[PDB]
């Protein structure tokens, strides 16, 4: 059922575009081994799109630990610090705190306030970039249709058409 | 110790998911399990007294529960895709009325239907 796959995360706001790497098997998440990439909101769909591949290169097929009372995929690795509840939550409030620096805000409320969040996975059969409703300010969800809304590309898209399906994803956001 | 804790000890390392992620508190990362735990305490219990008011916390959560298509918050994603079954693990005190039992399985029977295991725990 499962197959191998990577994951990225993309935020933004009027001051920038973030696409940062996301990890996992079934789930997905900041990765701190990952790597991160910030620009400005006019950055050309190429360059977003070798951002976006990048970042998607640096994601890992991961499971906490090993399982044996089940089917694990044999390409799965294993990180345990990765899935920690602690560690997730202060690497993220880390990821929160660099960019409330970087550009100034002062407040968490004024970072997220206008921030739309757009999810890529890639496998085998296809890269799907999947817009987000924003629920919370920290908080983004279901757009919430089934799921007929998501940027599906070919897996032998270019990197300018991968940032241009991403910004189609970004106006899709609600 | 805390019910969301005790919760975790019969499942496998990793699923804990970051705190009030939704109404999901563990995630079997590999197969898809979603767990939400809800506990109801002696006061809480007490103090939903009317009828219909602890069916209506359950059903509260089981809605949720259903009803979840996709959610990314501190820094983790997770959708319904990935989603093999869902189950909420309910913790009821011993004052709970039979008339209250009563709400508790209804809720029971409504969650079933609704695609969600819902499993009562009696907690001394
Ligand atoms: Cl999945
Ligand atoms: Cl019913």
């Amino acid at each position: 059922d499962i197959v191998k796959s990577a994951w990225a995360s993309v935020k933004m706001n009027t001051d920038f575009i973030c696409v940062d790497t996301y990890s996992g098997y079934r789930s997905n998440q900041l990765d701190p081994l990952g790597v991160q990439h910030l620009s400005s909101p006019d950055v050309s769909d190429l360059d977003l799109g070798e951002m976006v591949k990048d970042a998607l290169s640096h994601s890992r097929f991961v499971l906490p630990a090993p399982r044996t009372d089940i089917w694990i995929h044999p390409e799965v690795t294993f990180d345990l610090d990765l899935y920690d509840s602690r560690r997730t939550v202060e690497r993220y409030d880390e990821w929160v705190k660099k960019l409330m620096v970087h550009y100034g805000y002062k407040t968490k409320r004024a970072l997220f306030k206008d921030m739309k969040s757009c999810d890529i996975c890639c496998n085998h059969d296809a890269i799907t970039i999947s817009p987000t409703r924003h629920e919370k300010l920290e908080v983004w969800g279901g757009t919430g249709l089934k799921g007929s809304d998501n940027v599906i590309l070919s897996v032998d898209s270019s990197p300018t058409e991968i940032g241009a399906g991403l910004r189609l994803a970004l106006s899709r956001c609600k | 110790m805390p019910w969301e804790d005790y919760v975790g000890k019969t499942l496998p390392v990793g699923s804990r998911l970051p705190p009030n992620f939704k109404t999901y508190d563990y995630f079997d990362r590999a197969t898809g399990a979603v767990v939400s735990a809800k506990s109801l305490d002696t006061q809480t219990m007490a103090k939903l007294s009317n009828p219909n008011q602890v069916y209506s916390s359950i059903k509260k959560n089981i809605d949720v529960t259903a009803k979840f298509e996709k959610a990314s918050l501190s820094g983790v994603t997770v959708n319904s895709s990935m989603i093999t079954s869902k189950e909420v693990r309910l913790a009821v005190p011993v004052n709970t009325t039979k008339a209250q039992w009563t709400e508790i399985n209804r809720a029971i029977e409504y969650g079933k239907n609704q695609g969600v295991k819902v499993t009562v725990t009696q907690v001394k």
